[PDB]
């Protein structure tokens, strides 16, 4: 439900929407390279990146909400 | 008029209004002459409206008065704008008649089979012997109500609030909503 | 909302609710209908809507309280003390329209906690 | 077997108690009938208590509020009681100072829900007794100003239904949510509504003597 | 020109009036001779159009504004500009004499509705209200029960007994009714049958 407000917050944070989404794709593919746990069930790498980034913004969201 | 033209019904133009005389035929251009015979038109006949039958029924019940025996299109347009006021006034008069008469006398309108006296005095004088309170008498009265009478009474259901006038308009009046029997007879359409 | 004027009274000549949940409760309990006029204490007395219309009437009491009456709302205020309250003349429908948007903003921003 | 549990409870204000209750498992279609009937019972079959009239036998001088504002703040007084019929409560305060629900002298069965509720502010030393008619009534039922308080111990109630277990019986689960006004807890409101419903339907099982 | 250190800055919509005041602990007293009018902040002064006899003696008055509200409802730029604005527009002000010049705290404090001075923002003008009294007793009546009604854009004043006061509901209803009656006549008049129809 709420996760898209975090997305919008991060969209509001980053100075280019396309550059933000590129950085999310990069972060996810480097995550799925630096860690080889399968990590593909009820929680997804994209949501993990969004969660970690909103936690950097200081906001109490768990991994994949 | 000048006073009491606020509130109550009154003639829209004030009485003693002036009238004028205009160009007769042969004083007028050919395009502005009334024809020497009244021409047939499909529109020659006043359209029958719900608002005409209701406004006539209100006029005959004295709730309203009209400038003539037939409601004008102006009057029916105003009824169209204001009918809910008269409907709620009739429903309020119906509630007040219920409160006065009591449920036996009120609902006996829809129990033709209930021949006994239904006035509050008679309900009391019957409770003073038969031991049946007003409620048991009312249950008995409704126990004499036929299914068709009950379905008609269901207009008085507190959720339906059917218009007390629409419940009591007779067939020869309701007919005027569509304008009497169809000219082409429906028996031509009826199929078993 | 309301039927106005000639559509509402047959001749020429309303509850007060201390908050909108009292009005919604009275509606649910069938004390008032969706179309029917009521007065809501607009204690959020900012943000009053208007049509640039001067007061339709004002009443001054000898003791210096006065009531300003408008086509949409009333204000009670005094030369001593201050404004007590605005009362807005409204409907359960208008109340519900406003309330459900305010509560949608609150329900969204609940996650801001 | 049919069992219910209190899933959540909150007290976000002294005059707003919330509860949510699960009933499970339910047969196809029962959950909505239960929720509808229970919601009607909560929202108006519960008997509730509130101030129904006020007498102020003395705009009154020296009170800051308008008398209308006094009455409208009295309406916000939330009471719980098991009164039969009407009864008299009485404010009595000598100014200056606040008059508050704490200052209500209560008839025996009544208790205040939020004693901190405001009533009036006396700006100067004056007498202000207020004689209050109190009543207990069902929500749907019905110098001497009526307060028209709406006998509403439940501010809101809702329900929702969910299928569970993916079982081909398609039996389902009911969640009832209740916002009691603090004159009742949500569990007490649920019990009272259930019992009042049973008291409505038992009459069809009344036999009468011969 | 004139300083404001001892003037009431009665801010209207289109101008501020400056009314000279004597010293009083409540700032409650008005000169009603040293009258000036100033564009809203222009710091320029002229004598306003006095249209009525005015009291040449220091007397004390309540003041109130006959302003409308207006929802400015401005267009909103990107930095969360507020999707509403609403502001008071004081089209007119009433100054109401205190009876016997009694102070606000006096037990017998009463507004002397016989003496209302009206300040108009747009005609830049002062007037004395020609109030009409409906109350039985003339000058020697109990003034505690008097209630002033103001009407017709503040052009009409009527003193009425406190009990009589129409309810706000029936006031609004009567204004709606007297409007919609003329609108409905203006509509129905276009029909042919209007000449032979009843108000019903």
């Amino acid at each position: 439900k709420v996760m898209t407000m975090d997305i919008e917050r991060l969209l509001l944070s980053e100075d280019n929407r396309f550059e933000f989404v590129n950085s999310v794709a990069a972060e996810a593919t480097e995550y799925v390279e630096k860690n080889r746990d399968e990590y593909g069930g009820t929680k997804k790498a994209i949501f993990h990146v969004l969660s970690n980034r909103v936690n950097d913004l200081g906001f109490d969201r768990p991994e994949a909400y | 008029d000048k006073k009491l033209g606020r509130p109550h019904p009154f003639i829209d133009p004030t009485k003693k209004k002036q009238i004028e005389t205009t160009l007769t035929s042969d004083e007028s251009w050919w395009n502005w002459r009334k024809p020497e015979k009244e021409q047939w038109s499909r529109w020659q006949r006043r359209r029958p409206d719900v608002e005409t039958v209701f406004l006539k029924a209100m006029a005959e019940t004295g709730q309203v008065k009209l400038y003539g025996k037939e409601p004008t299109l102006t009057e029916t347009s105003l009824y169209r704008a204001r009918r809910h006021l008269f409907k709620e006034e009739r429903l309020q008069a119906e509630r007040e008649r219920l409160a006065k008469e009591g449920p036996m006398a009120f609902y006996s309108e829809w129990v033709k089979a209930w021949k006994r006296d239904t006035s509050r005095e008679a309900v009391q004088k019957h409770f003073e012997e038969t031991g049946e309170d007003e409620n048991t008498q009312l249950i008995e009265m409704f126990s004499h109500q036929t299914d068709r009478e009950y379905r008609i009474m269901m207009g008085t259901d507190v959720r339906i609030k059917r218009d007390p006038l629409a419940m009591r308009m007779k067939e020869d009046q309701i007919k005027q909503i569509w304008g009497g029997d169809p000219v082409y007879p429906t028996i031509n359409y009826i199929q078993a | 909302g309301t039927r106005r004027g000639i559509c509402a009274n047959r001749y020429n000549p309303e509850p007060f609710f201390c908050n909108s949940y009292d009005a919604i409760g009275a509606y649910r309990q069938k004390r008032i209908n969706l179309d029917s006029p009521l007065w809501l204490r607009w204690q959020l007395d900012q943000r009053v809507i208007a049509s640039k219309e001067v007061p339709i009437e004002v009443h001054y009491e000898s003791f210096g309280n006065y009531h300003e009456i408008y086509a949409h709302y009333l204000i009670v205020r005094s030369v001593k003390k201050e404004t007590l309250y605005i009362y807005i003349r409204t409907t359960v429908g208008h109340i519900s329209f406003y309330r459900e948007i305010e509560e949608a903003i609150q329900g969204f921003s609940q996650a801001c906690s | 077997t049919l069992q219910w549990k209190c899933v959540e409870s909150r007290r976000d204000s002294k005059r707003l108690y919330y509860g949510r209750f699960i009933l499970s498992p339910l047969m196809k279609g029962q959950a909505d009938t239960i929720g509808i009937a229970m919601r009607r019972a909560l929202l108006g079959e519960i008997e509730g208590t509130c101030i129904t009239r006020a007498k102020s036998e003395n705009n009154i001088v020296g009170i800051q509020e308008s008398v209308h504002e006094i009455l409208m703040n009295l309406n916000e007084i939330v009471l719980k009681s098991n009164l039969y019929g009407t009864r008299n409560a009485l404010i009595c305060v000598q100014g200056p100072g606040y008059i508050t629900a704490r200052d209500i002298i209560l008839p025996p069965s009544v208790e205040i829900v939020d004693n901190t509720q405001h009533i009036a502010t006396l700006t100067e030393p004056i007498n202000l007794c207020i004689g209050l008619k109190i009543e207990r009534n069902r929500g749907y039922s019905l110098r001497s100003y009526p307060i028209d308080a709406v006998f509403m111990p439940v501010q809101n109630a809702n329900h929702s239904i969910h299928s569970y277990g993916n079982g081909n019986e398609k039996q389902e689960i009911l969640f009832i949510e209740i916002w009691t006004n603090g004159s009742l807890t949500p569990k007490e409101a649920l019990h009272e509504a259930s019992r009042n419903l049973i008291n409505l339907f038992i009459p069809f099982l009344h036999v009468e003597e011969e | 020109r004139i300083n404001e250190d001892e003037f009431h800055k009665i801010s209207l919509l289109d101008c501020d009036f400056f009314i000279r005041k004597p010293p009083d602990p409540d700032n409650d007293v008005y000169d009603f001779r040293e009258m000036y009018v100033t564009p809203p902040d222009t710091d320029i002064y002229s004598v306003p159009r006095v249209l009525a006899p005015m009291p040449q003696k220091y007397i004390r008055c309540a003041m109130s504004d006959y302003g409308c509200y207006d929802v400015t409802e401005p267009p909103i730029d990107a930095p969360r500009d507020p999707l509403y604005k609403s502001e008071r527009e004081i089209s007119k002000v009433f100054l109401t004499k205190h009876y016997r010049n009694r102070r606000l705290n006096d037990p017998e404090f009463v507004l002397d509705f016989e003496e209302i001075y009206v300040i108009d923002s747009k005609t830049k003008s002062i007037t004395r209200a020609r109030v009409l009294v409906t109350v039985p007793g003339g000058r020697k009546r109990d003034r505690k029960d008097d209630l002033l009604v103001i009407r017709d854009n503040g052009n009409s004043f009527k003193i009425i007994h406190v009990g009589e006061r129409d309810d706000p509901t029936t006031v609004i209803e009567r204004e709606e009714w007297t409007k919609t009656r003329e609108d409905m006549e203006k509509h129905l008049r276009k029909l042919r049958d209007f000449s032979v129809s009843n108000w019903f």
